[PDB]
This record gives C-alpha cells, sequence and structure tokens, in this order.
RNA sequence: CCAUCUGUGGGAUUAUGACUGAACGCCUCUAAGUCAGAAUCCCGCCCAGGCGGAACGAUACGGCAGCGCCGCGGAGCCUCGGUUGGCCUCGGAUAGCCGGUCCCCGCCGGGGGUCCGGUGCGGAGUGCCCUUCGUCCUGGGAAACGGGGCGCGGCCGGAAAGGCGGCCGCCCCCUCGCCCGUCACGCACCGCACGUUCGUGGGGAACCUGGCGCUAAACCAUUCGUAGACGACCUGCUUC
RNA sequence: CGUCGCUUUUUGAUCCUUCGAUGUCGGCUCUUCCUAUCAUUGUGAAGCAGAAUUCGCCAAGCGUUGGAUUGUUCACCCACU
RNA sequence: AGAACUGGCGCUGCGGGAUGAACCGAACGCCGGGUUAAGGCGCCCGAUGCCGACGCUCAUCAGACCCCAGAAAAGGUGUU
C-alpha cells in the first residue's frame, strides 16, 4: 500500500494496443481542414526513405549560443519520383460521418496500378479494368461518365484523388506501385474537381506539392523488432540477479482484490512494426535528379553553393541495403519511422 | 390576449363532471381554484365547481355579486342566452360530433353513397381548374 | 401566496414609438433602434391608449418570486427609451502611480489597445460588443468615453475594461491601477 | 403499419416509457429528431449526471464494459434499453422494432409523423422550471455531428415549406372548387349527419 | 369480402410478480382503453389463428396449413380497458405480442 | 540520456471577479436575463477498427458444359407473420391559424393595414377509399378527361440510407371506370369454425422454357526478407 | 471552559467466517485508486509595501528523489529539489 | 456479554420487504371459479391509460416507504 517512493508509469497508454498494424503504407487518418480561401493544392505524397547522412549549415538564431557558427544536423533523404493521378473520389457529408459518393478512375490505366489489383500477377489474365476502359470511348458511357462529374460537382464537398507511384524509376524489387488516396484542398468544389479532370493519368512532381524548408508531418510503419519481453518492450526495470526463475520480468503483475489483470500492466508481446505519426520534420532540400543527357548525367545533387563541386547524394558505394537514388528526393532533419526501402507518407 | 376573463355573471360550458354538456353562469369565486355557480334556467343548480372543469365562453351576464336563483333567472333570459347559444358554431360543433355518434348502420350507408357521389363532383371541378390554370400560364 | 396580479406602467413619450410582436418589445427613437425578447419571462404585454401610448406589464397569479419580475420588465423597457432618445454614456478615467497607462484606439472606437499598464511590455487588445464606440476625452486628462443605446452593450463593455487592467500577484489596497468608470450619464443631456 | 413519432419537444424518460410499452406489444416504433428532445431541470445538472455515467468504467480494460454513447439517437435507445427485458429474447426482438434516427432520413421526411401528449415539455413541465436540450448535451460530450445535422435540417425544412405552399394552393383552389353549384343534394345529407 | 373481427393482440399471462397463471390470458383489444367501455367484448368468442407446416381444415373439406386454438372474453382486467381470456388450451408463448381474433358471436346487441 | 530527432488546439464551464436588475420605491453578481473565466472536464491531434455501413474493379469454355439479365407459364419442399392505405409546413404556448389591396427580393417569396374562424370543423375524436356480390334489361343526374398498361419513347425531380416519384408524346383498348331508378338471373350447397387481404410474400432445389449478355479469381506449392515462435505479413515468377 | 461530529491509514474491544491449512514481517519490482493539496494552474483573505510567508477555495491533471546507520515499519542525519 | 415475559426461527414453504434465517401478511393434501391480507399500480412488472383533490419543494451532493443498511450540533433577507 502507497509504494513509498513515487515512479511514473512505463510507456504510453496511448498506443496502448501493441499490435503490428492492418497496413504496410501509411495511412493518413487526417488530412488539414480547408477554407476555401487558398489556391488549389494537393496535401500528402508518397515516398520511400533511402538512408540518412549528416549535413553542415551556417544557423542563424539571434540569442543563442548556435548563431552565425557550423552545426551538423542528422538529416534522412526519401526518394520520390513523380505521382500519376488516376482517380477522383467523392466525399458526402452525413450525419454519420464522411462516405465515398462514386469514383471515377481514369481513360487508361498504367501497368503498376493493376499490379496493386492481384494477389498473383502471374496466374492472373491481367483483366481488371479492361471493361471500365470502354465507357470512356463510347457514346452511352461517355455521356454519364462526365455525368458523374456533374453529379459529383452538385452534391459531395470534400474530394480526393487516387494517385499512385512508379515503380518503374526505383531500384526495389517490389514493381507493385503504391496507391493512395490524397485530398485536394483548394476552393469552391467546382474548382476543386475541375483540377483534377485537367490532369488525370498526367504526372506530379514533388516539388508542385512541397516546398523548401518547410515543415511536414511523416507517417509510416515502424521497424518492427518482433515478439519481445517485458523489459524491453515496455522498458521496465531488471529484478536482481538473485532471483529465481528470471531477471527480465516484471515481479507483480496486480493487486488481490481487482482479481484480474488490467490493461495498465506491463507484459510481453509484438515490439515494433507500429503505425505512428512524427510531427514537426523540416524539409531542407528538394532534390532533383539526373536530369537530361545533353550533358550526358549531370549528377549535381548536394552540390550546395559552398561546395561548387560534382557530387551526387547518394553516398560513395551506394545506399546500404536501398540501391541508387536516380529521381527527386526530400531529405528531412532527424530520425524518420521505418525501415529502409518503407513507404512513407508525407503531409503538409 | 386574456380575451376572456372569470368574472360574476361570466357564462360558462362544463366539460366534464356529472353536469358535462350543460352551461353554468359563474356567481362567485371561492378560492383560487373552485367557484360558486349556478343555471337556473338549464338545469345545474347552485354549487361549487372547479375551474378546471369549466369552460369560459364569450357571454357575460349583469346581475349583483352573489345574488339570489332568481336575478339569476332574470337575467339569463332577459340576455336570452338559451337561443343565442344554440346559434354560434361551437354549440353547433358539440350538436354534430354526437349527431355523428348515433349514426346507425343504415344511416352510414346513405352517408358513404352521398359522399363518394360528391368527391367525384369536386374533384372533376378542381382538375377543371387545373386545365384552366396552365392555359392562363401559356400566354 | 399566488396572489392576484401585479402591473407597472410606462409612460413612453411621443419621439418614441413602440411595438410589440409578442413579448418582444421594438423600440424607435430618434437616434436608432433596439429590440429585446422576454420569451422566458411568462407574462402579458399589452400597450393601450392612444396619443398618449401607454405600457401595461401585467402578471396574471404567479409566486413571489414571479411577482419580482414584472419590476424588471419595465425596467428594462425604460431602459431602452432611454436609450433610444439619450443614449448612454460611462465615461472611465485612468487612476494610475508612477507608471503612465497609455491608451488608443485601433479600429473604429471597436478596439482599444491599452499598454504600459503598470510598466508592462505585454499589450491589452479588448474588442467591444457592436454597437458601440470609444473616444478619447477632451479638457480632461487620461480619460475613455464610451457611447451606444444598449445599456447592456455600454456597460458589459465597460468592465472589459476594467476587468482587463486587472494587477496580479500584488497587494490591490495599495496598488491602485486600472481605468475605473467614473460617471453614468447619456450622450444628450436636459432633456 | 409503424407509428412515426417526432422526437422533439418531448422529455426523456416519459416517451421512453410509452415506446417502450408499445413495442412489447408487437408494434414497429420510429422515433424521428432526437435531436430535439428536452430533458427537465437546468442543462448544467443533466451535463454533470451524463459525466458520472462517463467514469463508470471497468478497470481492467475499458474496452469490454459501459459502452458510453454519444449521438443522441443511441442515447434515446439506451434509456428504452433500460425499459425493456433486454437480456432475454422477447426483449432482445423488442429493441429491434425500434428504429430510433437523428435528424430525419429520406423514408421519414415524407410521412406524416405523430406526437405524444403525454410526454410534451409544454403539457408536462411546469414553465417556470428548467430544461435542457438532448441536442447540446450530446454535443457537449464528445458527439461530433452537431453541425453537420442541422445544416441538412434547414435544407430538409426549405424543402417541405415549398410543399406546404402548393398543399394549400391545392386547398384555396377546392374550397373555391366546391363553392360553385349542384352539389347541395349530398350536403343535405352530411350537414345532417356531421359535415 | 370484408373483415368480421375486432382486432386485438395478446400481451401476456395472468400474472402476479413473480409467478404466473399460465391458464388465463389478457388481452389488449384495439380501440378501447377503459373499463367501461369493454361490457360490449365480454363474452365474446376469441381465436388464435396460426400457422404450421401440416394440414388442417374444417369447412371447405380441403386441408391447409392453418390451425387455431379457441378462447373466449371472461372478464375486464383493470381500469385500462384490457381484458383477462381462457382459451381451451394454454397459449404457446410465442404468442406474446402477436395478433389473436375476437369476433362478434354471442352478442346481445 | 552513452549518439541523434520529435512531442501539437478547440469547446462548455468550476472557483472567482463582474454587468444589467428586481424582490425590498434605494441597494444588491441572481431571482429571470448576460460576461470574463482555468494544470480540471469533453473533443481534436494521436493509437486500435464493429455479428457497422460505403464506392469501385473483374467475375469461371474447352471440346461439350457454366453463369448473370429480362419475359415466362408448371408442379412439389422449407419459414411464418399480417386482413385497406394518410404522398410530409415551421412551430408558438401570457399565444396561434387562414384568406387577402399596397410596399420589395430573380412570375414566385417578405412586411403592415383589412377580414375571418378559433376549446382547434382548411378539425389525424380527422380525411381520401370505402361496408365493391357479380351481371343483365332499361330510364334520369353527372361526365367529354377517357382508366386499368406486360405499351413504346422522351423529360427532370429525388444523395441523410436518393431505390422512390412527377410530367409528356404516340398506342391494342373502354365508352357500363360514379349516384338514383327499372327488369331478372348466377351453388339457394338446406342454422354453424381456420372465411375475406398483403401476394404471381421470403428462402432453397431442379425441370420444359424465348431473348440479350459474360469467358475469372482466390488459396497452396515456389520465391523474397521491408516480416516472422507457428500461422500471418511484404514481394518476385512475360519466353526478354 | 465547554460541546457536536466524522474517519477506519492507530491501538483496542469482540469472537462472526477459516484448524481434512487462505503461506505469517520488511524491502525490491510494478499498476491503479482516494483526497483530509506538499508542490505546479486559476483564484479570494492577511497584522499582504516589495520579496518571502500565512489562511481558505475549484482541483488528484502532473510530480513528490540520491544516500549513511538499522532486518526494520518507524526513526534520525547529510545532500539535492 | 448476561437475564425476564411473549412470539418466532431452528423444524417452514407461500405473498411482500429488489436482495435475504428471524421483518410484515399468512402457515401448506391435489385442482377450478371468486375475493382479499401485507404491499402496490410511468416502464422493466400484474394493476391509476382516474380529464383524482389541497398544499409544500429546485438541489452545481435533490428526494423517494417498518426492521433497513448513512448523519449531528450550529446556521440561511432560500421559500412557505
Ligand atoms: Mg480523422
Ligand atoms: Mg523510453
Ligand atoms: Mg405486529
Amino acid at each position: 500500500s502507497h509504494r513509498k517512493f513515487s515512479a511514473p508509469r512505463h510507456g504510453s497508454l496511448g498506443f496502448l494496443p501493441r499490435k503490428r498494424s492492418s497496413r504496410h503504407r501509411g495511412k493518413v487518418k487526417s488530412f488539414p481542414k480547408d477554407d476555401p480561401s487558398k489556391p488549389v493544392h494537393l496535401t500528402a505524397f508518397l515516398g520511400y526513405k533511402a538512408g540518412m547522412t549528416h549535413i553542415v549549415r551556417e544557423v542563424d538564431r539571434p540569442g543563442s549560443k548556435v548563431n552565425k557558427k557550423e552545426v551538423v544536423e542528422a538529416v534522412t533523404i526519401v526518394e520520390t519520383p513523380p505521382m500519376v493521378v488516376v482517380g477522383i473520389v467523392g466525399y458526402v457529408e452525413t450525419p454519420r460521418g464522411l462516405r465515398t459518393f462514386k469514383t471515377v478512375f481514369a481513360e487508361h490505366i498504367s501497368d503498376e496500378c493493376k499490379r496493386r489489383f492481384y494477389k498473383n500477377w502471374h496466374k492472373s489474365k491481367k483483366k481488371a479494368f479492361t471493361k471500365y476502359c470502354k465507357k470512356w470511348q463510347d457514346e452511352d458511357g461517355k455521356k454519364q461518365l462526365e455525368k458523374d462529374f456533374s453529379s459529383m460537382k452538385k452534391y459531395c464537398q470534400v474530394i480526393r484523388v487516387i494517385a499512385h507511384t512508379q515503380m518503374r524509376l526505383l531500384p526495389l524489387r517490389q514493381k507493385k506501385a503504391h496507391l493512395m488516396e490524397i485530398q485536394v484542398n483548394g476552393g469552391t468544389v467546382a474548382e476543386k474537381l475541375d483540377w483534377a479532370r485537367e490532369r488525370l493519368e498526367q504526372q506530379v512532381p514533388v516539388n508542385q506539392v512541397f516546398g523548401q524548408d518547410e515543415m511536414i508531418d511523416v507517417i509510416g510503419v515502424t521497424k518492427g523488432k518482433g515478439y519481445k519481453g517485458v523489459t524491453s518492450r515496455w522498458h521496465t526495470k531488471k529484478l536482481p540477479r538473485k532471483t529465481h526463475r528470471g531477471l527480465r520480468k516484471v515481479a507483480c503483475i496486480g493487486a488481490w482484490h481487482p482479481a484480474r489483470v488490467a490493461f495498465s500492466v506491463a507484459r510481453a508481446g509484438q515490439k515494433g512494426y507500429h503505425h505512428r505519426t512524427e510531427i514537426n520534420k523540416k524539409i531542407y532540400k528538394i532534390g532533383q535528379g539526373y536530369l537530361i543527357k545533353d550533358g550526358k548525367l549531370i549528377k549535381n545533387n548536394a552540390s550546395t553553393d559552398y561546395d561548387l563541386s560534382d557530387k551526387s547524394i547518394n553516398p560513395l558505394g551506394g545506399f546500404v541495403h536501398y540501391g541508387e537514388v536516380t529521381n527527386d528526393f526530400v531529405m528531412l532533419k532527424g530520425c524518420v519511422v521505418g525501415t529502409k526501402k518503407r513507404v512513407l507518407t508525407l503531409r503538409k | 390576449v386574456f380575451r376572456r376573463f372569470v368574472e360574476v355573471g361570466r357564462v360558462a360550458y362544463v366539460s366534464f363532471g356529472p353536469h358535462a354538456g350543460k352551461l353554468v353562469a359563474i356567481v362567485d369565486v371561492i378560492d383560487q381554484n373552485r367557484a360558486l355557480v349556478d343555471g337556473p334556467c338549464t338545469q345545474v343548480r347552485r354549487q361549487a365547481m372547479p375551474f378546471k372543469c369549466m369552460q369560459l365562453t364569450d357571454f357575460i351576464l349583469k346581475f349583483p355579486h352573489s345574488a339570489h336563483q332568481k336575478y339569476v333567472r332574470q337575467a339569463w333570459q332577459k340576455a336570452d342566452i338559451n337561443t343565442k347559444w344554440a346559434a354560434t358554431r361551437w354549440a353547433k360543433k358539440i350538436e354534430a360530433r354526437e349527431r355523428k355518434a348515433k349514426m346507425t348502420d343504415f344511416d352510414r350507408f346513405k352517408v358513404m353513397k352521398a359522399k363518394k357521389m360528391r368527391n367525384r363532383i369536386i374533384k372533376n371541378e378542381v382538375k377543371k381548374l387545373q386545365k384552366a390554370a396552365l392555359l392562363k400560364a401559356s400566354p | 401566496m399566488k396572489t392576484i396580479l401585479s402591473n407597472q406602467t410606462v409612460d413612453i413619450p411621443e419621439n418614441v414609438d413602440i411595438t410589440l410582436k409578442g413579448r418582444t418589445v421594438i423600440v424607435k427613437g430618434p437616434r436608432g433602434t433596439l429590440r429585446r425578447d422576454f420569451n422566458h419571462i411568462n407574462v402579458e404585454l399589452s400597450l393601450l391608449g392612444k396619443k398618449k401610448k401607454r405600457l401595461r406589464v401585467d402578471k396574471w397569479w404567479g409566486n413571489r418570486k414571479e411577482l419580482a419580475t414584472v419590476r424588471t420588465i419595465c425596467s428594462h423597457v425604460q431602459n431602452m427609451i432611454k436609450g433610444v432618445t439619450l443614449g448612454f454614456r460611462y465615461k472611465m478615467r485612468s487612476v494610475y502611480a508612477h507608471f503612465p497607462i497609455n491608451v488608443v484606439i485601433q479600429e473604429n472606437g471597436s478596439l482599444v489597445e491599452i499598454r504600459n499598464f503598470l510598466g508592462e511590455k505585454y499589450i491589452r487588445r479588448v474588442r467591444m460588443r457592436p454597437g458601440v464606440a470609444c473616444s478619447v476625452s477632451q479638457a480632461q486628462k487620461d480619460e475613455l468615453i464610451l457611447e451606444g443605446n444598449d445599456i447592456e452593450l455600454v456597460s458589459n463593455s465597460a468592465a472589459l475594461i476594467q476587468q482587463a487592467t486587472t494587477v496580479k500577484n500584488k497587494d490591490i489596497r495599495k496598488f491602485l491601477d486600472g481605468i475605473y468608470v467614473s460617471e453614468k450619464g447619456t450622450v444628450q443631456q436636459a432633456d | 403499419q409503424v407509428l412515426v413519432l417526432d422526437g422533439r419537444g418531448h422529455l426523456l424518460g416519459r416517451l421512453a416509457a410509452i415506446v417502450a410499452k408499445q413495442v412489447l406489444l408487437g408494434r414497429k416504433v420510429v422515433v424521428v429528431r432526437c435531436e430535439g428532445i428536452n430533458i427537465s431541470g437546468n442543462f448544467y445538472r443533466n451535463k454533470l449526471k451524463y459525466l458520472a455515467f462517463l467514469r463508470k468504467r471497468m478497470n481492467t480494460n475499458p474496452s469490454r464494459g459501459p459502452y458510453h454513447f454519444r449521438a443522441p439517437s443511441r442515447i434515446f435507445w439506451r434509456t428504452v434499453r433500460g425499459m425493456l427485458p433486454h437480456k432475454t429474447k422477447r426483449g432482445q426482438a423488442a429493441l429491434d422494432r425500434l428504429k430510433v434516427f437523428d435528424g430525419i432520413p429520406p423514408p421519414y421526411d415524407k410521412k406524416k409523423r405523430m406526437v405524444v401528449p403525454a410526454a410534451l415539455k409544454v403539457v408536462r413541465l411546469k414553465p417556470t422550471r428548467k430544461f435542457a436540450y438532448l441536442g447540446r448535451l450530446a454535443h457537449e460530450v464528445g458527439w461530433k455531428y452537431q453541425a453537420v445535422t442541422a445544416t441538412l435540417e434547414e435544407k430538409r425544412k426549405e424543402k417541405a415549406k415549398i410543399h406546404y405552399r402548393k398543399k394549400k394552393q391545392l386547398m384555396r383552389l377546392r374550397k373555391q372548387a366546391e363553392k360553385n353549384v349542384e352539389k347541395k343534394i349530398d350536403k343535405y345529407t352530411e350537414v345532417l349527419k356531421t359535415h | 369480402s370484408g373483415r368480421l373481427w375486432s382486432k386485438a393482440i395478446f400481451a401476456g399471462y395472468k400474472r402476479g410478480l413473480r409467478n404466473q397463471r399460465e391458464h388465463t390470458a389478457l388481452l389488449k383489444i384495439e380501440g378501447v382503453y377503459a373499463r367501461d367501455e369493454t361490457e360490449f367484448y365480454l363474452g365474446k368468442r376469441c381465436a388464435y389463428v396460426y400457422k404450421a407446416k401440416n394440414n388442417t381444415v374444417t369447412p371447405g373439406g380441403k386441408p391447409n396449413k392453418t390451425r387455431v386454438i379457441w378462447g373466449k372474453v371472461t372478464r375486464a382486467h383493470g381500469n385500462s380497458g384490457m381484458v383477462r381470456a381462457k382459451f381451451r388450451s394454454n397459449l404457446p408463448a410465442k404468442a406474446i405480442g402477436h395478433r389473436i381474433r375476437v369476433m362478434l358471436y354471442p352478442s346481445r346487441i
């Protein structure tokens, strides 16, 4: 009764079902709430982390001792080829929540969207959306496909955009695109819907969505550590050496009279591979990667104004376990959720 | 707002109770929720009726406060309430509500057949106004 | 007790003409118009008489604490005659020791921006209820004036300045600092 | 078939006591627009006794345990639930003839709705005593659908003021259409036996 | 060519709070909600018509999946115009809330 | 924490200080009515997603089969419950409802004078159908739209769960689709129950069946190692 | 000087349950709860000049340590806060 | 803890007091009709679904039925 020595709870009860997440791609639980006074734009973007390096910069901060000095910072880099817009979704507001009004997919769909719609692309007849593409071309389907835009414009009030990644531009093995569904936050819902009818089956680069020295969120699934014990999943103290039947255990897991173990106690199970959101990650640099062949291959990444040397941001020997970054990138100050080669969704 | 008050002489109807459906005249109030009334020409004599049992009308009577039975009776008929009561639209509603209540099985047949005949004639002459309405709005 | 009725009457001058929607009272006068709704108070409002315009508020039956509320009707009504024919004006002065209290007005009377309250770096932007406006006075030091038609919108807004200039963590028996009201008057006088 | 009860202006337990007796007897009852249910006593008192209900929570895990619903359709549903023998199959079916809604759905915005004079606030409260709306004691505690409901109601009520526009357009017409002539022979026997 | 029976529903059995007497039902005949106006319905023959999957009929001579339990109205029950009534079998308790069928037989009127 | 990075705002208010203002001719933070208001509280952010819904993709050839859609009639199996529908203003309550000259908001709606009714009769103590046995002969009142449609085609109306509704053009058709009267017959089954509807309800299984359509995808094995105690999870497997 | 109460973290008093057995101190480890609030938020009162204290209010959200002697609970001291 | 008188429980179900040894009604063969006792009649749950009568009371800790399962001194220009 009354521990004689106060100490706080180990771990947070706000992440309490420490469970293998039901998704490999990070899910945006909440897009930024908008007003229609802003110009029309995207809000989220898929990317793959390659690895980390560090950096040197002349930090301007009056008051601090950091002022006008060179200070190193850990940076991750995230390889982001441009997305390609496929679909438009409409959500109608209800007294039970948002509800998908209907979807319109693009006139002709890529190879790597269609691979995401199968569990065995080898055994498949590669038949998805084959009858759906023939309602863009017949006269009767075309007048009731553009009727589904005019009914979308009338009723539903937040619209989103189905876009996928171009896995062909990436050193990975996967070749299934990751199919995200991201909210446009423009002005009125007529301009918000005409901005996406303009630009189906087209590329959307990463500099068009984000900006330099701007601060975003990172959503992904963590490094999976497996089935781990009490003292590693929950950072519980080890018992002394003299303890019979074990060191790495929590000793008491409840009183008598609540005759029942509580959810608030620590016990062993799956550690890692959890869906998490890091907040307030600053973008340090928007990359542009391996441009035109007139000058045969300008590498030119990581070549600052104070460097002026033909360098490229992929390190000497390549990124470990990842490959070799030939595309656009966003580099973020600090650590970022996930293993290398893992899909992580950047978000304003 | 509050167009009819209780008052010495205010002729009230009686909704429920053992004198239901007959009129009274408020002669005197006793305390806050009961009133001494009588009907001299409508067969409900002098007694205390509660206010939630009675039912105020628009008829007043001019007789002195807490008079006898005779001077209410003279005031009841110098004003001629019982003729003037039955020629009002609410004494006709209470009469018609008990004409329908005593409508027998043969009479309810006749009320049926002579209702669907006139509902045709009103539905013809209200649809011959719908055609006449668009022809006005065609120019 | 549950008494037989009480009533107050309100004598109404000719330059103000009152209509009523019900327990709503519409008061129109020279310097504008203002309305209140008394749909919570369970009374009847009858404006009687030609050429004289008397307003009689009477509550039938009623308990003793609902007898106390018929006078509150006629007192709010007289402050609508007064406010629409004469206006309300609360003159507040700045009482201060060593530190002068600097006061300006940002937006058209709707914002009062107090600074240097007892040597402080933190500003105090007090926005006002719509319908009142401010004025730095003339021929008197450190005074602020508030004018409007509704007494509850003048006086509540007068209380937002007097609450904002509040000394914390100190003795308030000394350190008499703030912008307190000094007078309760009208915009047009002697009528 | 089914009685459709418009829930506003009613009290919580007086309405729920009549529904929980009509639904053991085999009727289907649809309570609509539960946002407008009153509940007697001032608002701060009714909001305290719902926050005292929220701390009722079984210690070892709250995931099993008392399910504190937040929409007023389900607050009223759980009030009816506590007046029914819901642990028997005669009472399981009794909860299943009750479709309580929130707002007024498209099947029920075009049916005639009844009220219950045995549970109305005007009838059953003395007017100098205070009451709480179930709409904003739901909103103060965790319900997130008040503004998207009021938006849809003022679009619902605007589509019915044009319905009631043209309904009394016909009533003006057929009162002037019954002015005309020669149906006096049929009015001889209907005025005689309550026109 | 028309309904010739009053509409009732079977509400429950004659019970105290704990123990119930299965031998008499109690019924809520519709439209009558006062004890003074149930004197018409005393002695009327009430019936519980239900379905099965075997076959039986009396009048036509060709059987169907319909069968019935016959009863009669005994006396009034309470002030609210409901009625207790005793059949020739006992009610199945499946019928709690379902209708029964109150005819216009053995009527003085 | 032995290296490094990140930790986020809205609401109603407690205490308390007030405003207007009675009771109690003044006064009063309170009695009705308003305000400011916080490590609390509730939500957002964040984590899990229900015997909770949604939008959409493609839907089984082969060599015979196979499966959706529409229109069918035929017989039998299982679950039983109901005996006509109301197709809708907002709401106030010490107040409401209707009809209407004039002053204004893209030929509708808001304001006021004016007239009504009002224990609601433009009354769900109600209203429309109807309690319609059918038919024949044979006259009056009404009635010039025809009304049931498996017709055909077009329109726009209804996103909170639209799955429902309104209108029009041509068409096989009726001229009895109502009320009053005339003439006379149909199982009149000989006093008797489960009658009379919803209804060519729902679910399952096959046969005779005309037309229009469709030709897949999961799981295992193998692979991977962003994952794992085992299942699960993430991937590859084109004749280049 | 009185006098009315609460509480069951003191100790008794009693002997109801347990004698075909409910493992009996302390510490360590760990979770939750209470408020009769030490500190932190917002406040009212001082014999509140300021600083520092003191006494009440809403309030259990969040904290309430490192050691020497002692088997200690308790104690007592050093030091940080 | 220990006595006096009477009843009860132990040996005893049943209706009620939500729950129950002892309270309150009433004691019991197997059943049908009737009527009550104590207690009740918004809904669990039989019965007030009476057009019940007169008053009192507002609680930001309301009150709510013998035994009986929670309160006192003191105080209130809260209301009667
Ligand atoms: Mg969300
Ligand atoms: Mg840690
Ligand atoms: Mg006794």
